[PDB]
């Protein structure tokens, strides 16, 4: 039971990923997309926030032929901490 | 609770989201400016946020570092270990932390809580 669900790379360039997760039945206030190079992950990453009304994002400025780990978090404006059980995937290039 | 308490340090901001941190390091920080804040994914754990770019909206780019406390010592996932975050911070002003995400990670000026 992850929140959100079904994270996948929809489309990719050598330097950019187009990701999507389930626009769900039960909505949240925001999402935080985190990403980093696998092997340095989870100790080094970059991140950005999107509203809960969104279920897609682009991660750009990446390098070709590199393994990346991407984790999406869900959150509430009424909590400092993210919801437990985020969802995570790997993708190279 | 299991490592030296760094909450009295001036570069410690406590509750501060990644978006808030990015705004701070942008509006007042330079390249290599850093702050420590509490993790939002791991309660009680710390995050070192480092400005690593000027540009990417009119916001700057921040790389984030997970701080691990294990067996009374601090590290950033590997390599050297420190009795305090203050010692860790000083070491990574003089030494590079890592090269990742197309940027060389090294500390410069702390961004202090106001």
């Amino acid at each position: 039971s992850s929140v959100p669900t079904k994270l996948e790379v929809v489309a990719a360039t050598p330097t950019s990923l187009l990701i999507s997760w389930d626009a769900p039945a039960v909505t949240v206030d925001y999402y935080v997309i985190t990403y980093g190079e696998t092997g340095y992950w989870p100790y080094y990453w970059q991140e950005f926030e999107v509203p809960g009304s969104k279920s897609t994002a682009t991660i750009s400025g990446l390098k070709p032929g590199v393994d990346y780990t991407i984790t999406v978090y869900a959150g509430s404006y009424d909590s400092y901490y993210y919801y437990g059980s985020p969802i995570s995937i790997n993708y190279r290039t | 609770l299991n490592c030296a308490d760094p909450t009295s340090e001036r570069w410690f901001h406590g509750h501060l989201s990644g978006k808030e941190a990015e705004k701070l390091l942008t509006e007042k920080g330079k390249h290599g400016s850093f702050l420590v804040r509490e993790s939002q994914s791991h309660p009680g754990d710390f995050v070192l946020s480092v400005r690593t770019g000027d540009d990417k909206d009119g916001k700057s780019k921040v790389t984030h570092v997970m701080i691990r406390c294990q067996e009374l010592k601090y590290d950033v996932g590997g390599g050297e270990r420190f009795d305090s975050l203050t010692d860790l911070v000083e070491h990574y002003k003089k030494n590079p932390m890592v090269e990742t995400l197309g940027t060389v990670l090294q500390l410069k000026q702390p961004l202090n809580k106001e």
